[PDB]
């Protein structure tokens, strides 16, 4: 059972935010799907549910501003969110939830857990435009070294808004890689580093290539990083 | 309606040991509808324990759950490193709540960081901007400082420093610093040089280079 999102992400102070989700599973019928919202380093959020007869059950303090909605056809669900505010700034997971059970004295939701999740869509509430980012590399020093272990990385500098995700090579190689939380620079806009240790012997027999995705917009970069000689 | 409060807040224990974990409740939660998640750095929460009790599929055995009413707990018997992750409680007895989250953080032997300097690049050069990036790897504890010498000259206010969380598999930090000149201001220096204080250093080590050598 796969659960895909894809949203706005970027969002003016007071817009609507409208997010999607796209069950793969199979079994779509069975479950209530819910969404739940975690704002950066904080706690987790329920927000509301529903079941492919669209029955829905919203969050009480975020009433009068929750819409969700389910197209069968298509296996999806939606939430709707207005009047949005700096305040909601968080990341959206996509969640299967309880069965929505109906009993001929009660209509309840049972077994209320959520499993398994989205990878989640970090949204951001700001008045400024979205920018691609730029891929540096981080050469490797081609001395001779004294030690097995060689560095060496990708620079994602200039970006809005958060996230960037980065792989290495396609994914092959995920030991020893670390991907530095991004830092807000002066300018208002976005830098990380990602970084990845290999044997020094390696560096000349071994193409070493970070994958840099940036879905707000749009961009996907492969850079290739190779000793400067 | 129904408020979880979980304790203790920030937990930090070393490997092996057994760890405890509460969570209280404003009001008595039916039957036993109470679930515990995992969540780990840049990650979705996974679903550990539901029914209070019941080990989710894939879930190791060193998990377990017991409580009622007030008071529910979550314990690990034999703690390892990718157990590092923070805890969160949920009630599904009502409309579902969360607990506000207890770290469970990893102490382990003191660990010196291995630093590695790099230049920027040709590419970015032409961009009028220079960053020089400083790599602290694989250190702990936290507490680490680093300086950034152009030519001799000690640079403060345009630099800024990123950590990683701790490792999953040696509950290790990992560190990078960003120094930023303009290309201009960078081709007029020599020597760039990075220096690095830790615990688990003697004496402080310095990683240095020669533009364009």
């Amino acid at each position: 059972v796969q659960l895909q999102q894809w949203g706005a992400g970027l969002l003016k102070p007071s817009e609507t935010l409208s997010l999607t989700c796209a069950v793969y599973g199979e079994s779509f019928s069975a479950f209530s799907w819910s969404w739940i919202r975690q704002p950066p380093g904080k706690g987790l959020e329920w927000i509301g549910e529903i079941d492919h007869t669209g029955s829905a059950n919203y969050n009480p303090s975020l009433k009068s501003r929750i819409s969700m909605s389910v197209d069968t056809s298509m296996n999806q669900f939606s939430l709707e969110l207005l009047s949005m505010t700096v305040a909601d700034t968080a990341v959206y997971y996509c969640a299967r939830g309880g069965r929505k059970v109906y009993h001929a004295y009660w209509s309840g939701y049972v077994n209320n857990c959520f499993d398994p999740w989205g990878q989640g869509t970090l949204v951001t509430v700001s008045s400024a435009s979205t920018k691609g980012p730029s891929v540096f590399p981080l050469a490797p020093s081609s001395k001779s070294t004294s030690g097995g272990t060689a560095a060496l990385g990708c620079l994602v500098k200039d970006y809005f808004p958060e996230p960037v995700t980065v792989s290495w090579n396609s994914g092959a190689l995920t030991s020893g890689v670390h991907t530095f939380p991004a830092v807000l620079q002066s300018s208002g806009l976005y830098s990380l580093s990602s970084v990845v240790t290999v044997p020094s012997s390696s560096l000349g027999t071994q193409t070493y290539i970070c994958n840099v995705n940036h879905k707000p917009s749009n961009t996907k970069v492969d850079k290739r990083v190779e000793p400067k000689s | 309606e129904i408020v979880l409060t979980q304790s203790p807040g920030t937990l930090s224990l070393s490997a092996g040991e057994r760890a405890t974990l509460s969570c209280r409740a404003s009001q008595s939660v039916s039957a036993r509808n109470l679930a515990w998640y995992q969540q780990k750095p840049g990650q979705a929460p996974r679903l550990l324990l539901y029914g209070v009790s019941i080990r989710n599929t894939g879930v190791p055995d060193r998990f377990s759950g017991s409580g009622s009413g007030t008071d529910f707990t979550l314990t690990i018997s034999r703690l390892e490193p990718e157990d590092f992750a923070v805890y969160y409680c949920q009630q599904y007895g009502d409309s579902p709540t969360f607990g506000q989250g207890t770290k469970v953080e990893i102490k382990r032997t003191v660990a010196a960081p291995s630093v590695f300097i790099f230049p920027p690049s040709d590419e970015q050069l032409k961009s009028g901007t220079a960053s020089v990036v400083c790599l602290l790897n694989n250190f702990y504890p936290r507490e680490a400082k680093v300086q950034w010498k152009v030519d001799n000259a000690l640079q403060s206010g345009n630099s800024q420093e990123s950590v990683t969380e701790q490792d999953s598999k040696d509950s290790t930090y990992s560190l990078s610093s960003t120094l930023t000149l303009s290309k201009a201001d960078y081709e007029k220096h020599k020597v760039y040089a990075c220096e690095v204080t830790h615990q688990g250093l003697s004496s402080p080590v310095t990683k240095s280079f020669n533009r364009g050598e």
